[PDB]
């Protein structure tokens, strides 16, 4: 599946989403690869234990480890690059992006990282995280 | 009486109040009547009434505030009323005693307030039965605060209402992270990671013995006889 | 400090429980009241009240210094109730009143305990707690 991003006037104006099929039998995970770049999700923190799940989540890095996240919606404009080992085992699983924060003015800038970096993998945390 | 509010005071409150007020004055009443009928006059019963130092204070224990509360009267009515010389009152204030709120009862020791287990109270209780307390009673109806200092204690339902929160709100985080750190590590590492970690357990099977006696060596059976005994006996007989 | 207005014994207890049982005949004297060693406007955890004219029970030192007094004297000597016929009532196992029979019956006194749901499981437990303490 490949991504084709056609510009005008250096602006995009169409996108040409494509999933080609080869028949056969290729066991060729050492070239295989996964570079989908993940929906943003927003997280409403309302209650007190759901800064408490955020902080007891290692892949939440934040630029100030101060920052207050209470009655905030946060943004992350994460991607994920999966490395293969069989078609189910991930040999290595890189999920990052820039957190963000909507102001009051409802201007977005970037307040933490989501850094995930791990081995042989068989899904990704953040996903099921979201999922739920 | 659990979560009996002004409004739910019903059927059970009231036969509560008269367990714990109305029958033990009549219990007293009667004790007197038959004091009284063969002329007792030189032995009055020490009666411990069990006061509480919460009056209306935590809510929701229907009439168990007033059933303690009303017991209060009988100290005045020793005087007025002619029984005084059959019945002696020792009201005890009672403090905390554990064993609901067991859970919290270290976090109020933190407050310089003492908690009793059951046997450290009975044992002040046996205290007012001593029989300096008793001489004591005979003059005068006795007050004995066994509260350990809780009284001193400012609004204490909201402060017990805070602990309970406090350690409710622990053991819930504790667990929501407990669970949804182990999903995201099932998720990561598969269920084959924690699958050899389920270990098999081998549940008993009843093997019903025939329990012959034990045969114990010949060294160890030969000290329990004397030496004599060897060869001596008709084993036919 | 809440409390505030405004003696060390040799034993073998969980060590040699034998030369403390040796010792348990032995009238322990006090010398020293605890009663005495009350401190100076601050209410013990364990007091008494005297009434006030006006209507209103206060603490008396002098009333809780004589029942603490007693107290020491129950913890280290040991207190009877001989020549005691008691009634107690709702003292069903687990129960403050359990522990208070457990006391008298330790005493040595007559005791009738009242119970509210008589039956075999009751019985057996008075049994066992009167052959224990009796």
């Amino acid at each position: 599946d490949v991504v084709g991003t056609l510009s005008r006037n250096g602006k995009p104006v169409m996108e040409v989403t494509s999933s080609f099929f080869y028949r056969g039998n290729y066991t060729d995970f050492e070239n295989t690869f996964q570079k989908t770049v993940e929906p943003v999700y927003q997280m409403h923190i309302k209650t007190s234990k759901d800064i408490a799940v955020l902080r007891s989540k290692e892949w939440f890095q934040l630029d100030d480890e101060d920052f207050d996240l209470l009655n905030k919606t946060l943004t992350f404009e994460t991607e994920t690059e999966v490395t293969f080992k069989n078609a189910n085992i991930f040999s290595s699983v890189k999920c990052f992006g820039p957190i963000k924060v909507e102001l009051p003015t409802k201007e977005t800038v970037e307040i933490g990282i989501v850094d995930y970096e791990a081995g042989a993998s068989h899904g990704n945390p953040v996903v099921d995280f979201l999922k739920r | 009486e659990q979560g009996i509010e002004l409004e739910h005071i019903d059927s059970k409150s009231e036969f509560a109040h008269r367990i714990m007020l109305t029958n033990i004055l009549r219990m007293m009443g009667c004790v007197k009547k038959q004091k009284s009928a063969r002329g007792i006059e030189t032995r009055p019963a020490q009666v411990i009434l069990p006061m509480s130092p919460n009056h209306g204070t935590f809510g929701g224990d229907g009439m168990y505030s007033e059933s303690k509360l009303s017991l209060e009267t009988l100290f005045n009515r020793w005087h007025s009323e002619s029984w005084a010389n059959q019945l002696t009152v020792c009201g005890a204030i009672i403090g905390w005693t554990r064993g609901a709120n067991n859970i919290i009862a270290e976090g109020i020791e933190k407050m310089g307030v003492r908690t009793f287990s059951q046997k450290e109270m009975a044992f002040n209780l046996l205290g007012l039965l001593t029989p300096e307390v008793v001489e004591l009673c005979q003059k005068s109806p006795v007050m004995a605060d066994l509260n350990g200092g809780l009284q001193f204690v400012p609004e204490l339902k909201e402060f017990t209402a805070k602990l309970r929160k406090e350690l409710v709100e622990t053991s819930e985080v504790r667990k929501a992270v407990s669970i949804e750190t182990a999903l995201e590590h099932k998720v990561v590492n598969g269920n084959s990671a924690d699958a050899a970690y389920a270990q098999v357990e081998i549940q008993p099977r009843a093997n019903i013995q025939l329990d012959f006696p034990e045969l114990k060596p010949y060294k160890q059976v030969k000290q329990i006889a004397p030496a004599e005994l060897e060869g001596l006996l008709d084993l036919e007989r | 400090p809440i409390t505030k207005e405004s003696m060390d014994v040799e034993d073998a207890l969980d060590k040699d429980s034998t030369k403390e049982v040796a010792s348990l005949p032995n009238k322990s004297t006090i010398s020293k009241t605890v009663s005495s060693t009350i401190p100076r406007e601050t209410i013990p955890f364990l007091h008494l009240r005297k009434k006030t004219p006006a209507g209103d029970w206060k603490y008396d030192r002098q009333l809780s210094s004589l029942f603490l007094d007693g107290l020491e004297k129950a913890a280290f000597n040991g207190v009877t109730f001989k020549d005691k016929y008691v009634l107690i009532t709702g003292a069903g196992k687990g129960s403050i009143g359990a522990e208070v029979l457990q006391g008298l019956l330790q005493g040595g006194a007559k005791v009738v305990v009242t119970t509210s749901r008589f039956s075999k499981q009751v019985t057996d437990y008075y049994q066992s707690i009167y052959a224990k303490y009796g």
